């Protein structure tokens, strides 16, 4: 008996967050720290399709 | 070289004195995915073990 929110269409996450370097050969994982987030949110949107 | 094997009967190479260049081994390959538990990527290729 509330109905105020909303619901999206399904949940989603982030199971892989890394970088490329120039050589275009080694990934270089990232860890987020508390309370910030980390760039790899800058390519993808909120809904994971 | 060969047909690799399945999941169940992989096959095995020890390596004890001896010198490595991965950057001639994986050179021949494509990563597409790198996962580490434990250690860094980075820690292989240049930590003696
Ligand atoms: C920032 O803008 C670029 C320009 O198209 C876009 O590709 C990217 O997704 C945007 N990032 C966020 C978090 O909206």
């Amino acid at each position: 008996n509330l109905t105020t929110i909303t619901k999206p269409l399904k949940y989603s996450y982030i199971n892989k967050c890394s970088r490329l370097l120039s050589d275009d050969r080694t990934e270089v994982p990232q860890l987020v720290n508390a309370n910030q987030y980390s760039p790899c949110v800058s390519i993808v949107p909120s809904t994971v399709w | 070289s060969g047909t690799p094997p399945q999941v169940y009967n992989f096959k095995r190479l020890v390596f004890t004195n001896c010198n490595y260049n991965l950057t001639k081994l994986l050179s021949l390959f494509s990563v597409n995915d790198f996962t580490c538990s434990q250690i860094s990527p980075a820690a292989i290729a240049s930590n003696c073990y």
